[PDB]
């Protein structure tokens, strides 16, 4: 009744932006160097390999997910 | 030697809580809360060498 | 006169059943026709220029 | 008799824009996940 | 219910005929347009009468809102409010569009 | 005060035991999932410092915490002993001592499950606690026996609250209520003590054979010696899919009284479902080499084995249908507890719907041990039965406590939740389709996309949980005066179309069950005289 | 044993007239709970020399 | 009876007990099993005296509570036809479940013997054990089984016949009939050329027919304690219930041992 | 072959039995969608057109006419699903004249390789240990939690049969873009088979817990044709 779809909405928006937030500072907690292939070379060099190998060939081969 | 009604007249008429209510029920009573109030709390007692690693001596 | 109007739940959940076995008829038919050959054609031609690749 | 304008009309301007809506919301409720897959840097963009 | 419809319309008279109170009226009128059909002017006609004889002025109004809700088009609405007129302005009770005007 | 409560012998308060060990281990496994979906967002160590046996032992905690100690002593322990002797009319349930060990028991497992926790390693083996790994040469220690006595005495409280449960709608039902006049709850309680009754036997029987494995030098599944694992396979899955057919069959009775109170009509055709839960318990005891798919049968074995899998479908779906024509043609009042109601009625449907994927042996060699599988049974089981018993909560809550809940809040818990369990569980199935296995602590870093959204989509589930616990906070203080502003709904039938508001007022509660025409929060005598039904 | 009717008188703990905040054991209830995985971390990790 | 007494009285037939501390005592004594026996099996403790404290603590627990649940039933008066009923009903669930554990147990020797391993030589039993021949004390056994479900019927049979010597004397021969098989079973378990470390045949084997003798050894149990309450006047000629659930179990450990007898005896020799 | 970012479908396919296991799927995927979108449309227009609907039609009960429908149309479409699954169960377990056998053998973790047909010029059996290539030796461009020290070579268009057990607690076979998942219990000797249609390399891991190794135990399968595999079995 009057402007409480408005409060539940406003709700949602609210907790997702705190649950986002705190995930992110608890993502500061964590180790702080990330395995050696998460880098954009060690992924062309994967698809090299791959490449070569003939791998995965009428969908995708191709690794790079980071930068 | 069939006291079922003397024990029934006794059962019904008290106060005292149905494990009590017999005459030789402090026989029983006091002796079992001794030896339970050992036995529950003593292998709690050795919860924390259990969780350090400390194995009682036997040789 | 007034003629009777009866039965608009009887119609209205025949179209709303029939309507909805429709619509999972397009999306299933989709999910088919769009996705399943394609990735079947796109297997299939790969397989056809080996077979030639082969000589 | 048949009074009034007729039921395939009557029920047409009725489920027309609920079959809209059910697309809208069965798109948003299933494809979420192409929302992140566009943004994300596996798409190369 | 392997009911025709004019049994349904011989039931719920003669169900309207003996309510005798304000629960008893509003529970029939209820329990008949709780059914896949819209009564006919027959019925609503022995609603109002009843609604009458409870001394009742919004149930006779609601029983209106009803049938606009219950009807499938507004020109069935229409229908019924062309020859429900006479026992409507006899009874002298408004429809709930003239009373509370938007 | 102790009389109460630790020598408690009526059924109300041993409920609220129930439902406070139930939450209280809640907040425990959802801690345990936390840590596991914070350990699995990204390749690499994370938070545990490499270690994967602590992973293992946190996989084992959570799901041993939550189907053991969250869903069966909340649904089956809180409601059952609850709400069926006061929808049966009667005074108590039959033998009430047993009943008060049933819960007691839950408090020692625990213990024994926590210090196995902080005994030499944990228990990492899984839930299905497989032999050898589950042996004493791949598991040298008293983590695994305390595990198994875990197990043990939630085994012990399940099935003395099956034989109190059956014995006491069998023979305390009130005068007017043959067993065709049951509501369908105590239908739903009836047929899962059935359940119980006939399963946990034959898992008691494997784990202790496992125990005495492990212990007494005996060799039932030791292969050198004459063993055979598949054994344990066998006499841990005949309980296994008992098991979550007992985890969700209350959860079906709440969907079907909740939905029928909120669509304002009757369920559509209701010994049909009573007719369906009872072929799916039955059946439920036929399929249970569904996962041993893998483990090398036979292909008629695996033949009649899809087919006995396959067609469980029907009685479910003609509950789900049966829940669809129950709400067309009705009064939706959107309340908690409907909203929840709803979400079930998709979302186990989804869950369903890959289960029978799962179903074909065929197929189930693409699917078995990857995440496939777990977005199945989570979906069935964090959106089928924990919505289920989130709805039983908010049904029933202001009526067996007297104090009403923040609606708005309510309704807010339930959207975080339902957003954030869709973004935990729906990849779960992208990646176990493209081969992502299971219980690994870390991954090929071409798993990580969908893994990171999961993650993200469970500090959404934890954040709807503290609201969750906020929203029992502002019930328990301020439940008082959530009747008098209109913070929360009081009445769940709004009048019907011509009912005034003052006919209304006579007739305030307009239910087919006694709970909701009782006192609230109910006598501690309730029926002195027994209720009478035509 | 008759008992007592009432409103906060079919709950184990107390909410209404204390001499503590309620907050206090409401909270402190489950965040035991939410915090006995964390010593199992703790001692699990303490024992494998992480710490 | 006026409205004015019928108002002292229950107006329903079911026995609301009294708060008992028995269950949470109960609880903490399977606790303390539990806890001690995860630690005597490797080590943490020294010796079996806690594991002997704790199952003695478990013994004694549920002795007070049968002692309450016999003054309950005799002296106040509070078992009328439906509490019967309901705990006729209640044992009937639990042998059933007893039964279902045995058909576990019973899966378990199938599969070892329906077609055995390579590493006992695709053979039942296995080479080099000795199994016990079903012919010599397995079959007195049987005998003095199917004969003490024959005195229990008399002896229940002449409980309702008014005869009170005719039923203590058959209540007697059955309670010594029951302790002369389990100690004919002692015998066998030490004149037995496998042990239970033996292979899985040793396993499976001892599993059922000592689930078996443990189930006999509380029968005999249960046995005397209805010859002391049939001596001592408590059992009556129309309402004895702890009797009618022993004959229910005298009579479901007579069938499921005739199973073991033909199943661990002739089909597997 | 390998799984790839973000990846939603099946990895490509490379036997016949993972091409008919992702026909099947599909197959099953089309009724699923018509369920799906059939009780998601009533779900919807229900809540959406009785929601605001005041007077419910609480006379509703029964239908007897259409409660036989829907009990028989989900039957008729479990028939529909079921019969290629049962030609696809009763195709996928014949082993039928291979021309090759290879035992692989699951230890705490690794993975035990032995080619034991001594179609070699020297007679004997063959036998490896595949590794995972630890984090910190990686050298640049491999591909971690996959790549092996070790790796189990293949030909390519013959009738592989693969000879599955453990050693000490159960394993699990299993590579998916080949499209066999096979326990390893430390009991008994399964078998499944393969036909590999195109040359490349195939990587799987465990797929059953086997203690806290598990995570690091992955099989690697090159296939190549038989000339290479040859001069690759001629030494080892
Ligand atoms: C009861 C069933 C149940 C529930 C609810 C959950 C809930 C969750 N589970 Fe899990 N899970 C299992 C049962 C369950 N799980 C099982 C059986 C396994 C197998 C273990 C094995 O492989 O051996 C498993 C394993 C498992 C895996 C696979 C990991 C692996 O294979 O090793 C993952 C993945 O991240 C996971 C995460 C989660 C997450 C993030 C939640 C989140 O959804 C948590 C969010 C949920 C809530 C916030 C619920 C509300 C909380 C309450 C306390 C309700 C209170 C309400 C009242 C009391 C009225 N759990
Ligand atoms: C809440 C408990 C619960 C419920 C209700 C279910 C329901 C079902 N489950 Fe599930 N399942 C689990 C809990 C549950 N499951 C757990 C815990 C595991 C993993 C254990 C572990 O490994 O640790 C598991 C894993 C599991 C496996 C093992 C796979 C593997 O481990 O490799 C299989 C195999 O067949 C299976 C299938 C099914 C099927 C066919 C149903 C059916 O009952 C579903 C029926 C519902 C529908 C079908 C949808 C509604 C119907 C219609 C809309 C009608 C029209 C539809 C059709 C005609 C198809 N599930
Ligand atoms: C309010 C609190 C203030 C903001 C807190 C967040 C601060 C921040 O910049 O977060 C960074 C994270 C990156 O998190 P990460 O990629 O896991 O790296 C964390 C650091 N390591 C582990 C390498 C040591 O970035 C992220 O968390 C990205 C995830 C964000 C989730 C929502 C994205 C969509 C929003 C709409
Ligand atoms: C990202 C944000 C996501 C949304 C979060 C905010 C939502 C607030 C909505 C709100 O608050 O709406 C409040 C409205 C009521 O409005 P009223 O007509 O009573 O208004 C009166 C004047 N104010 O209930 C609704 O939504 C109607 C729909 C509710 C349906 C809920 C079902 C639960 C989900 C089930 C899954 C769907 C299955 C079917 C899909 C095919
Ligand atoms: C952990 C739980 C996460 C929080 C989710 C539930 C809380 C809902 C609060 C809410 O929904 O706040 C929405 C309301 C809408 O304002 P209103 O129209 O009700 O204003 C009437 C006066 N209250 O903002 C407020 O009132 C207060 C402002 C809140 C914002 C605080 C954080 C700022 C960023
Ligand atoms: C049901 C429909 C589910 C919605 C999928 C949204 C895709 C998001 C996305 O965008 O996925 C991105 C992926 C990866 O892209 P790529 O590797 O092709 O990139 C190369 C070019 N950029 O796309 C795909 O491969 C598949 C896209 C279509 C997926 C349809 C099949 C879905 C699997 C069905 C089984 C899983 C459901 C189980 C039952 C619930
Ligand atoms: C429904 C609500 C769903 C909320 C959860 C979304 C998680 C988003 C995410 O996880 O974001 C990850 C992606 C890709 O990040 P990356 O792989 O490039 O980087 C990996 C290291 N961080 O970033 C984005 O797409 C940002 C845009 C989010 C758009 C969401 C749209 C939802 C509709
Ligand atoms: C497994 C544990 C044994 C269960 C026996 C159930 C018998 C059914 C029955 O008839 O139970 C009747 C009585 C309980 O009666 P009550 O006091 O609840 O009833 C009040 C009416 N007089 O059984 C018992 O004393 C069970 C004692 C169990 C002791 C713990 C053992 C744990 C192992
Ligand atoms: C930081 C965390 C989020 C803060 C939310 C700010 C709300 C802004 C406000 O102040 O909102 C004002 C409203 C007014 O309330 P109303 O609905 O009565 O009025 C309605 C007016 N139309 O309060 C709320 O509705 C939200 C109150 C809920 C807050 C959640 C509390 C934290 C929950 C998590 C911690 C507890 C569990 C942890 C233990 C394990
Ligand atoms: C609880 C519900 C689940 C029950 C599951 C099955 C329970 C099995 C009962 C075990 C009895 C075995 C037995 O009595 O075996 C007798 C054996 C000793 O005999 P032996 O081999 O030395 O004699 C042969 C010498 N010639 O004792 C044991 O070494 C184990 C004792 C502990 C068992 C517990
Ligand atoms: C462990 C040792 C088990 C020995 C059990 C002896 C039971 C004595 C109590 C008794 O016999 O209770 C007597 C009552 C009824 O008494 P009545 O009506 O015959 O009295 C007649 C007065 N005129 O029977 C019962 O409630 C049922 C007893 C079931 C007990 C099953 C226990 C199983 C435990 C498994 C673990
Ligand atoms: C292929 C099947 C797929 C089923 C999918 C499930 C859909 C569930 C949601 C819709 C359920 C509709 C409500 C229940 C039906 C009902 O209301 O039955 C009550 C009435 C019966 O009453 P009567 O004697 O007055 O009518 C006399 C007429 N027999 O029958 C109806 O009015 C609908 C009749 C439907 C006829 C078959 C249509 C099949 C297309
Ligand atoms: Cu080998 Cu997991
Ligand atoms: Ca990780
Ligand atoms: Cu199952
Ligand atoms: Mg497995």
């Amino acid at each position: 009744g009057k402007g409480d779809v408005a409060f539940i909405t406003k709700g949602v928006f609210l907790g997702l932006g705190i649950s986002f937030g705190l995930f992110g500072l608890v993502r500061l907690l964590a180790n702080p160097e990330t395995p050696k292939t998460m880098n954009r070379e060690w992924q062309l060099k994967s698809d090299e390999y791959l490449k070569s190998k003939n791998a995965n060939p009428w969908g995708g081969y191709s690794q790079v997910q980071s930068k | 030697a069939n006291k079922v009604i003397q024990l029934q007249k006794i059962f019904q008429s008290s106060t005292k809580p149905l494990w009590w209510r017999h005459p030789r029920s402090a026989l029983y009573l006091y002796p079992f809360y001794a030896i339970f109030a050992v036995a529950v709390v003593t292998p709690l007692l050795y919860i924390p060498n259990a969780i350090r690693g400390i194995k009682a001596k036997k040789a | 006169t007034i003629a009777p109007i009866t039965g608009t739940i009887k119609r209205r959940v025949i179209m709303d059943i029939v309507l909805g076995f429709s619509l999972g008829g397009v999306m299933a038919s989709y999910w088919w026709w769009g996705f399943h050959m394609d990735k079947i054609n796109k297997r299939e031609k790969f397989y056809a220029e080996l077979a030639e690749r082969k000589k | 008799g048949r009074i009034g304008e007729s039921w395939v009309i009557t029920e047409g301007r009725r489920l027309i824009p609920e079959i809209f809506q059910w697309s809208a919301v069965l798109s948003v409720c299933l494809g979420w996940p192409g929302a992140v897959y566009f943004f994300s840097k596996a798409r190369k963009a | 219910d392997e009911e025709t419809f004019e049994e349904f319309t011989a039931r719920y008279e003669k169900e309207f005929d003996e309510a005798y109170d304000l629960f008893e009226v509003q529970r029939v009128l209820n329990n008949c347009f709780s059914y896949d059909l819209v009564p006919a002017p027959a019925v609503i006609e022995k609603a109002l009468r009843a609604a009458r004889r409870v001394n009742d002025l919004p149930t006779a109004i609601r029983v209106f809102e009803a049938l606009k809700y219950k009807v499938e088009n507004e020109d069935q609405y229409k229908a019924y409010l062309d020859e429900l007129k006479d026992v409507r302005q006899e009874l002298g009770v408004p429809l709930k569009e003239e009373l509370f005007p938007s | 005060m102790v009389q109460r409560w630790l020598y408690s012998t009526n059924a109300k308060d041993i409920a609220v035991l129930y439902f406070m060990l139930a939450i209280f281990s809640g907040m425990a496994g959802t801690a345990m999932s936390l840590i596991i979906r914070l350990e699995l967002a990204a390749p690499g160590s994370q938070y545990l410092h490499g270690n994967s046996q602590l992973f293992n032992v946190l996989v084992v905690g959570h799901a041993v915490l939550m189907i053991f100690f969250l869903v069966m002593p909340a649904l089956i322990g809180g409601f059952g002993n609850y709400l069926l002797p006061l929808m049966i009319g009667a005074t108590d349930t039959a033998f009430p001592r047993i009943n008060n060990i049933a819960f007691w028991v839950l408090p020692m497992g625990l213990v024994c499950l926590v210090t196995s926790t902080l005994v030499e390693s944990g228990a990492g083996t899984g839930w299905t606690v497989y032999p050898p790994l589950s042996s004493i040469q791949a598991h040298s220690g008293p983590s695994v026996d305390l595990a198994i006595f875990a197990l043990h005495l939630t085994s012990i409280s399940s099935l003395l609250g099956a034989i109190n449960f059956i014995v006491t709608t069998l023979n305390m039902r009130t005068n007017g209520m043959t067993m065709h006049k049951l509501p369908l709850f105590v239908w739903s309680i009836f047929i899962t003590a059935f359940l119980l009754l006939l399963s946990l036997p034959v898992l008691s029987a494997g784990i202790t054979m496992l125990l005495l494995d492990r212990n007494f030098n005996t060799s039932f599944f030791e292969v050198s010696g004459g063993g055979d694992p598949i054994l344990y396979e066998h006499l841990f899955w005949f309980f296994g899919h008992p098991e979550v057919y007992i985890l969700i069959i209350p959860g079906f009775g709440i969907i079907s009284h909740v939905v029928s109170t909120y669509s304002k009509k009757p369920v559509f055709g209701e010994i049909s479902m009573v007719y369906a839960m009872a072929s799916i318990g039955l059946l439920g005891f036929l399929v249970w080499s569904h996962h041993m798919y893998i483990v090398g049968l036979d292909a008629d074995t695996r033949a009649y084995f899809t087919s006995a899998t396959m067609i469980i479908a029907i009685p479910t779906g003609i509950k789900i249908f049966s829940w669809l024509a129950t709400i067309h043609g009705g009064s939706i009042r959107l309340a908690t507890p409907m909203l929840y109601a709803i979400a079930f009625l998709f979302l186990f449907t989804m869950g369903g719907l890959t289960g029978v994927a799962l179903a074909n042996a065929s197929l189930d060699v693409a699917f078995h041990d990857t995440y496939y599988v777990v977005g199945h049974f989570h979906y069935v089981l964090s959106m089928g039965a924990i919505f289920s018993l989130f709805a039983g909560y908010y049904y029933w809550s202001p009526q067996i406590l007297g104090l009403n809940y923040n609606e708005k809040l309510a309704q807010i818990q339930f959207w975080l939740i339902f957003i954030g369990a869709n973004v935990i569980f729906f990849p779960m199935h992208f990646l176990g389709i493209n081969g992502m296995p299971r219980r690994i602590p870390d991954y090929p870093d071409a798993f990580a996309g969908w893994n990171y959204v999961a993650s993200i989509g469970s500090f959404i589930a934890t954040l709807s949980l503290f609201l969750f616990i906020y929203i029992l906070y502002d019930q328990l203080v301020n439940g008082l005066n959530n009747k008098v502003n209109n913070k929360s709904v009081i009445y769940n039938k709004a009048p019907d179309f011509v009912e005034s508001n003052t006919i209304f007022n006579l007739n305030t509660v307009k239910s087919s069950s006694i709970e909701f025409l009782l006192t609230s929060p109910p006598a501690v005598h309730s029926f002195n005289t027994p209720a009478v039904q035509s | 044993v008759h008992f007592k009717d009432g409103v906060y008188e079919n709950i184990p703990f107390k909410v209404k007239g204390r001499k503590t905040p309620y907050a206090l054991s409401h909270f402190g209830f489950f965040a035991i709970g939410f915090a006995v995985p964390f010593v199992a971390c703790y001692v699990q990790l303490k024992k494998s020399g992480a710490f | 009876m006026t409205h004015l007494e019928r108002s002292r009285h229950q107006q329903h037939p079911f026995h609301m007990v009294m708060p008992s501390p028995w269950p949470i005592v109960v609880s903490f004594a399977l606790l303390s099993l539990a806890l001690s026996t995860a630690l005597t099996m490797h080590g943490y403790i020294g010796n079996m005296n806690m594991v002997y404290l704790a199952l003695f603590v478990l013994l004694t627990s549920s002795i007070l509570w049968f002692r309450d649940i016999v003054a309950e039933a005799t002296y106040l008066g509070d078992h009328t036809m439906a509490v019967r009923k309901g705990i006729n009903l209640g044992f009937l669930m639990f042998v059933l479940s007893e039964v279902l554990i045995f058909a576990g147990l019973f899966w378990a020797y199938f599969h070892s013997a329906m077609s055995p391993d390579v590493t006992l030589g695709a053979c039942w039993p296995p080479v080099g054990i000795e199994a016990v021949q079903p012919t010599e004390l397995p079959l007195l056994n049987t005998i003095i089984l199917l004969s003490s479900g024959a005195t229990v019927t008399y002896s229940h049979h002449a409980l309702i016949a008014g005869n009170r010597n005719k039923a203590l004397s058959g209540l007697l021969i059955t309670f010594w009939l029951i302790v002369i098989f389990v100690t004919c079973q002692y015998i066998e378990y030490t004149n037995a050329a496998f042990t239970i470390s033996d292979g899985v045949y040793g396993s499976v084997f001892y599993a059922g027919t000592g689930l078996h003798f443990l189930h006999m050894v509380m029968l005999a149990a249960m046995l005397g304690v209805n010859y002391w309450r049939m001596r001592n006047y408590h059992l009556t000629a129309g309402h004895h219930v702890g009797y009618e659930t022993t004959i229910i179990y005298t009579h479901v450990l007579d069938v499921i041992w005739l199973f073991l007898y033909v199943v661990f005896y002739w089909w597997g020799v | 072959d390998v799984p790839t970012p973000y990846a939603c479908y099946f990895q490509d396919s490379a036997t016949p039995n993972q091409e008919g296991i992702l026909e099947l799927h599909d197959n099953i995927m089309f009724y699923l969608l018509v369920i799906l979108g059939l009780v998601s449309w009533m779900l919807y227009t229900i809540v959406m057109t009785y929601s605001k609907n005041p007077i419910a039609y609480k006379y509703i009960k029964h239908g007897q006419t259409i409660e036989v429908i829907w009990t028989i149309f989900p039957a008729v479409i479990l028939l529909i699903i079921a019969f290629p699954s049962f030609i696809l169960l009763y195709l996928c377990d014949e082993v039928i004249s291979p021309a090759m056998t290879i035992k692989a053998i699951g230890y705490q973790w690794y993975w035990k390789y032995e080619y034991s047909d001594f179609i070699n010029d020297s007679g004997e059996t063959v036998e490896f240990e595949s590794y995972v290539i630890p984090d910190e030796l990686l050298e640049e461009g491999q591909l971690r939690l996959l790549d092996t020290d070790t790796s189990m070579v293949v030909p390519v268009d013959t009738h592989i049969r693969f000879v599955v057990t453990a050693a000490d607690v159960i394993h699990d076979f299993a590579i998916p873009s080949l499209g066999i998942k096979v326990d390893a219990t430390p009991g008994r000797l399964n078998q499944v088979s393969a036909l590999i249609q195109r040359e490349g390399v195939f990587y799987g891991a465990c797929s059953e817990l086997c203690g806290t190794g598990h995570a690091n135990m992955p099989i690697k399968i090159e296939a190549v044709s038989l000339p290479k595999f040859l001069e690759w079995l001629n030494e080892q």
